[PDB]
């Protein structure tokens, strides 16, 4: 599907709500505790990647194809939110534009 | 030095650094003898919107003033997509490998 094959990829990160049981009966029972307190959780996360990139030196004379926002007027701008508040991606953008000698 | 040794090398390229940027160009030129070794008066005729008085000179000159002399269409693309502004700083000019021929 494309990508970087890794022997030792980034570690999976797993999270759970710790169970909080509801009021236990007064008499003892060895069976599992069936009833819990309904709860959920929320909070912010952040991810910081450091990328290394190969600089481009090409002596070709004439200009190259490059990615350009669509040249047309439109009811909704490209890669932007619409009236209802929904973010819309117009195109899958490949990485291959700049030419290189074979 | 001498008849048999070149006085320079060919430099044309573009060096892209972070802040400065340095463009090199070199060309081959041909200089005739203008006005057969004479200064001359030049002037118009009659009354009109185009009338002039001046002199023509037996001298040539080097004009590099236009942009595309210094930049290739790829460098120009590379310039204008990535940047909000440009201004000149220094320039360096050189003549070499002069050769004079008689007809
Ligand atoms: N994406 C990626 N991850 C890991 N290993 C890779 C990848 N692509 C190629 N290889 C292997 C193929 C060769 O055995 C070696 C050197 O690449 P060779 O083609 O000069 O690495």
């Amino acid at each position: 599907m494309g990508g970087f094959g890794l022997k030792n990829p980034p570690p999976q990160i797993l999270i759970k709500n710790t169970p909080v049981p509801a009021d236990p009966p007064t008499q003892f029972s060895s069976q599992k505790i069936n009833s819990f307190i309904t709860q959920y959780s929320t909070g912010q996360m952040t991810v910081e990647i450091e990328w290394e990139l190969r600089k481009e030196n090409s002596k070709r004379w004439n200009p190259e194809i490059q990615y350009t926002a669509n040249f047309n007027n439109s009811a909704n701008a490209q890669f932007s939110v619409n009236n209802n508040g929904l973010y819309i991606e117009d195109r899958t953008i490949g990485t291959r534009y700049l030419t290189h000698t074979l | 030095d001498g008849v048999g040794q070149s006085s320079g090398n060919w430099h044309c390229d573009s060096v892209w650094m972070g802040d400065r940027v340095l463009t090199k160009s070199t060309r081959t030129w041909s200089l005739p003898t203008y006005n057969n070794h004479l200064y001359k008066q030049i002037n118009g005729s009659g009354t009109g919107d185009a009338v002039y008085f001046g002199y023509s000179t037996p001298w040539g000159y080097f004009d590099f003033n236009r942009f595309h002399c210094h930049f290739s269409p790829r460098d120009w693309q590379r310039l204008v997509n990535n940047h909000w502004g440009i201004r000149p700083r220094r320039l360096n000019f050189k003549l070499f490998n002069i050769q004079v021929k008689e007809v």
